């Protein structure tokens, strides 16, 4: 199970599904947000996932619920690979690096509204190295503050 | 200072402003009425909204959450035929006393259909459907009470409740057809023009839905409390008796006419906006979709009939005929037995209560049949709607008023309860952080000792008197806080009724000073057996099957509202409370003084009281980032109302005590609105330098937030992968 500080990520990172929050979420969100984000699940696939914690029946979901949804038992090695292939959601043309225009693509995709002037701003308060893009340690050092 | 809400004698409050301070009341200067000033307690006097023309839907997003606020709230959106609005999940209805457009629509239903209380503007449609949303999810029997005074709005709002229920989960055939005809129907044998209703319902009831394992309607059933038996027989100067005896006489075709022997009403003893003939047509209309034949229909007629000729016996002949042949008697029969050696007066009684018994017995009938045309084997959930009278002003509260006042203790108490409960749960759920009335219940219904026995007792005595009854309630119940004496009155005219003619109650609502007399007789329910016998052989089947020397009405009474009561306490609870806006069927008029009693009465002013006990002012993330957003940098405008408010937290630096960061609202301690509120309107430049020195924690945030979503599609796609 998880920290109370990953707890508090993940809660942040679950107002991207429940936009109208109101604090539960449907399969309709599901694929909404993994869509935007370079997954492709089906609807059977989605009602088949969310079928472990609607205990309930009623298509809906909250946010212990959503926890639980994405546990599952882990390699050692696994939790390394799940970060390195959330670096390459953004790094799209994976030449190692995020630039200020695929943060746009992905924060664009996701509904967040903000100025290519903010944009910048994103990437240069994460540009730790000064090259004016973010790398795989610099990308881990934020996620991980 | 600033203007504040004050009492005002006919309005409930007035805007004035306080200037005097004393140790138990303030001095107030009504607005504009310089030189004029009063007194009033530091208890009544309550803080204003500054914006006195703004309305909210739900009254929990006022910056002061008091009675004098709500008065105001409520008042506003009725001026502007918004006659719903909420008290977090409490539905307030004010009658508009006439047809507001649109909001009653199958297209307005359809809108209502699976949406969360707040996401649709305030409506019994929301209440209703919440209801079935709790029943199907929860898997458990829900209940709504509807309450208020004679004329609030009951009635029209249960039957709405119904509308909604049956069109968006109804079976699309011929049992949702039945369900909105059963109260129709009823009405014709239970409703009645009163003072204060034209369509008054002059008994209670609950109207129950039922469905199977899967939600599904298989069925109703609808119980029913207290019918109001002398309204059969007499009537106030500008009432009426129950619409079957008016629709009969003004709709019946001439067949019908004269095989039953009926003229105009004037033409009766126990006998406009009123459709008389309409309104016949329409019960027809309900009786036949329900499944009544014209045999049944016009065996429901003759007694109807039978009952009228009845009252016209005086101490007649052609009235003796008519009624001894449609109630199946022979006319010598039914002549001795409202005779034997009898006075005038013990002839009319004896008259008056064969005619109240046969047709309470009819009434029974037809809300059994009406049972019988929507009857189930097994369920497993049932919606109930509850529609009975509470507490209201009689200038005489006599035992009809006493048995309504003792429901209503009942009721307000598992109000009380369930309000507590829904409260206790919020707090828990976002970690936040009571005076019964069992002793008033327990004076009135307690075994042996309570009122309610000890009537029954003078029931059953050799020679029962309302004045030994109402000694010996005194006597027994000396000491007790909820009992009192008329003479103690403040009000004259009680302190004239002597103490064995009546006594004081301090109700949930207030004192009730009764009057005793006709208790005794009013508690009976029996017939003597001398016309018990006459009419159970009667000729007729059916007269006979309504009945196939003492009956308590109070311990009748009693058994039926304990019964509702295991009901009521197996089921999820939700509460519409109606308010009646004047005393003269007019829209357009709030009566504010008349208003906020109720209110008081209804308990709301209580609810209020509990909620300023903690955090009393919520709102949603949306409803604070659409009302601030303004004041603040464009930066901060382009989030996204969770990491808004969030941002405004960390740049106010707002304390754990005061302010609560809740799942999805903001929850302040009493005052603290009004000081956020006051902080957002200040000083834009200061404000943007307190966001500004917040600026690396916000982008950090929103990184994270990116960051932590795309890790959980990658476990979520990976998820997908395990369980295949
Ligand atoms: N929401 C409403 N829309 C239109 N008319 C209403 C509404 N509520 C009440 N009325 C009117 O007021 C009268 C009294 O309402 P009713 O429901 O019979 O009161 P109660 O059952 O509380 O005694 C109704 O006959 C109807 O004319
Ligand atoms: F006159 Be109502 F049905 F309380
Ligand atoms: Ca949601
Ligand atoms: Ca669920
Ligand atoms: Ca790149
Ligand atoms: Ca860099
Ligand atoms: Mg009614």
């Amino acid at each position: 199970q998880l920290t109370e500080e990953q707890i508090a990520e993940f809660k942040e990172a679950f107002s991207l599904f429940d936009k109208d929050g109101d604090g539960t979420i449907t399969t309709k969100e599901l694929g909404t947000v993994m869509r935007s984000l370079g997954q492709n699940p089906t609807e059977a696939e989605l009602q088949d996932m969310i079928n472990e914690v609607d205990a309930d029946g009623n298509g809906t979901i909250d946010f212990p619920e959503f926890l639980t949804m994405m546990a599952r038992k882990m390699k050692d090695t696994d939790s390394e690979e799940e970060i390195r292939e959330a670096f390459r959601v953004f790094d799209k043309d994976g030449n190692g690096f995020i630039s200020a225009a695929e943060l746009r693509h992905v924060m664009t995709n996701l509904g967040e509204k903000l100025t290519d002037e903010e944009v910048d701003e994103m990437i240069r308060e994460s540009d730790i190295d000064g090259d004016g893009q973010v790398n795989y340690e610099e990308f881990v050092t934020m996620m991980t503050s | 200072g600033k203007p504040v809400w004050a009492p005002h004698p006919t309005d409930g409050f007035q805007v004035g402003n306080i200037v005097d301070i004393g140790p138990d009341s303030l001095t107030i200067e009504p607005l504009n009425q310089k030189g004029k000033t009063f007194l009033a307690l530091i208890n009544q006097v309550f803080p204003a909204e500054e914006d006195s023309k703004k309305d909210v839907e739900d009254n929990c997003s006022l910056m002061y959450l008091n009675e004098a606020t709500l008065l105001h709230n409520i008042k506003v959106r009725y001026s502007k035929d918004r006659i719903y609005t909420y008290v977090a999940n409490i539905l307030i209805a004010v009658n508009p006393y006439f047809d507001i457009p649109k909001i009653y629509s199958s297209e307005t239903i359809k809108s209502y259909q699976g949406k969360s209380l707040g996401t649709m503007p305030p409506h019994v449609f929301a209440i209703a459907d919440k209801a079935f949303r709790d029943m199907k999810v929860l898997k458990l029997s829900q209940s709504i009470i509807v309450s208020g005074e004679s004329g609030a709005g009951k009635t029209e709002n249960t039957k709405f409740v119904l509308r909604y229920l049956t069109e968006s989960y109804g079976t699309g055939q011929d049992i949702d057809d039945r369900i909105v005809e059963a109260n129709p129907l009823l009405e014709a044998f239970g409703n009645a023009k009163t003072v204060r209703n034209n369509n008054s319902s002059r008994f209670g009831k609950f109207v129950e839905i039922h469905f199977n394992e899967k939600s599904s309607v298989v069925g109703g059933f609808v119980s029913h409390y207290l019918l109001e038996k002398s309204r059969i027989c007499v009537q106030g100067k500008e009432e009426r008796n129950y619409h079957i005896f008016y629709r009969l006489c003004a709709g019946a075709s001439e067949d019908i006419r004269e095989r039953l022997h009926l003229s105009s009403p004037d033409n009766f003893r126990y006998l406009p906006l009123l459709d008389d003939h309409g309104d016949f047509i329409r019960m027809c209309t309900a009786m036949k979709k329900i499944g009544l034949d014209d045999e049944e229909k016009l065996d429901l007629f003759r007694v109807v009939a039978g009952v009228l000729h009845l009252g016209n016996i005086d101490f007649s002949t052609q009235a003796l005929e008519y009624c001894a042949e449609l109630l199946g008697l022979d006319q010598d029969d039914l002549r001795v037995s409202l005779t034997t050696p009898l006075k005038v007066e013990q002839a009319n009684n004896a008259r008056d209560a064969l005619a109240k018994t046969v047709y309470s017995h009819l009434f029974d009938h037809v809300v059994n049949r009406v049972n019988q045309c929507f009857p189930f084997e097994t369920s497993s959930y049932f919606i109930g709607v509850l529609d009975i009278a509470g507490f209201e002003y009689f200038e005489h509260n006599s035992f009809e008023q006493f048995c309504i006042n003792y429901c209503n203790e009942k009721l307000q108490q598992f109000f009380n309860e369930r309000i507590l409960k829904e409260e206790q749960e919020l707090y828990q759920k976002e970690g936040l952080g009571y005076v019964d009335n069992q002793d008033c219940i327990d004076l009135i219904e307690a075994r042996l000792v309570g009122i309610l026995d000890i009537l029954d007792e003078e029931n059953r005595l050799p020679q029962p008197s309302d004045q030994h009854f109402t000694s010996a309630v005194h006597q027994k119940h000396k000491d007790h806080f909820r009992l009192s004496i008329p003479r103690k009155s403040k009000l004259a005219i009680h302190r004239n009724i002597r103490d064995d003619e009546g006594f004081i109650i301090r109700h949930f609502a207030g004192a009730v000073c009764y009057e005793t007399t006709q208790f005794v007789e009013k508690n009976n329910d029996a017939l003597h057996m001398s016309l018990e016998s006459l009419i159970c052989e009667s000729r007729d089947k059916f007269i006979r099957e309504l009945f196939e020397s003492f009956i308590s009405v109070g311990n009748k009474f009693k058994t039926q509202l304990n019964l509702l009561l295991d009901k009521l306490r197996s089921t999820g609870a939700s509460f519409i409370r109606c308010i009646k806006p004047n005393l003269k069927m007019t829209s357009h008029h709030f009566e504010g003084a008349q208003i906020l009693s109720q209110l008081q009465c209804s308990g709301m002013v209580s609810v209020l009281d509990l909620m300023q006990g903690g955090f009393p002012s919520r709102a949603s993330f949306h409803e604070l980032y659409n009302m601030y957003k303004k004041y603040m940098p464009d930066k901060l405008a382009r989030l996204d109302p969770r990491l808004f408010c969030k941002a405004l937290f960390k740049a106010l630096g707002l304390n754990e005590i005061d302010y609560k960061f809740g799942l999805t609202k903001v929850f302040f301690r009493p005052g603290k609105f009004a000081e956020f509120d006051q902080i957002m309107k200040s000083d834009p430049d200061h404000l943007a330098e307190l966001v500004k020195r917040v600026n690396h924690w916000l982008i950090c945030s929103r990184w994270k937030k990116v960051q932590w979503c795309s890790l959980s599609v990658i476990k979520l796609k990976n998820k997908i992968k395990y369980r295949a």
